[PDB]
């Protein structure tokens, strides 16, 4: 394994002297708003493309439905 | 100790430890408890608490 050069002090605690599940209740809206505020530009690209060209494709289908409709 | 211990107790104690006795204060001090570990230097091959803190027990038993 390699030989990487760093200089640190680590401190690490025992498993058995925290919380296992009790922050998550806390810090659930703001992982929330956070998720959605660093992906919300992807996710709305993605949803405004797909469903306006699927709308629009729709839209043209059911007219061209109702051309040759008599 | 608030006292000085005559060399008689002192070897009386000692000679009063027997194989049972060595099992049984392992058994209190190390056997499944929590360690504290120390490091300095060329640490970086050192593992972590969790594996230091899964070699306290033995599953085989
Ligand atoms: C939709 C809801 C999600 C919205 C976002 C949110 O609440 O953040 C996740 C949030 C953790 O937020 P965080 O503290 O920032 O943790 C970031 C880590 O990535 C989160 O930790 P991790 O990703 O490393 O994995 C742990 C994760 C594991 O949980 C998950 O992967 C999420 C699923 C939890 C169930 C929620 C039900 C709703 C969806 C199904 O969290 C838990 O342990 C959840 C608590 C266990 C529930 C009670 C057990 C009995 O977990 C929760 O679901 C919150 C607990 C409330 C339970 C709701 C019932």
């Amino acid at each position: 394994r390699q030989n990487i050069p760093l200089r640190e002090i680590l401190y690490q605690l025992s498993p058995y002297q925290q919380d296992v599940i009790r922050q998550t209740f806390t810090n659930a809206p703001k992982t929330f708003l956070r998720f959605f505020k660093e992906k919300g530009v992807g996710l709305a690209t993605f949803g405004v493309l797909f469903f306006g060209i699927k709308g629009y494709t729709e839209h043209e289908m059911h007219q061209e439905r109702l051309a040759e409709r008599y | 100790y608030g006292r000085r211990i005559p060399k008689a107790e002192m070897f009386a104690r000692i000679d009063a430890v027997d194989a049972n006795a060595i099992r049984a204060v392992a058994d209190r001090f190390i056997y499944d408890q929590d360690m504290a570990v120390a490091s300095a230097g060329d640490v970086q091959f050192v593992p972590d608490y969790n594996w230091f803190r899964r070699r306290s027990y033995w599953l085989r038993y």
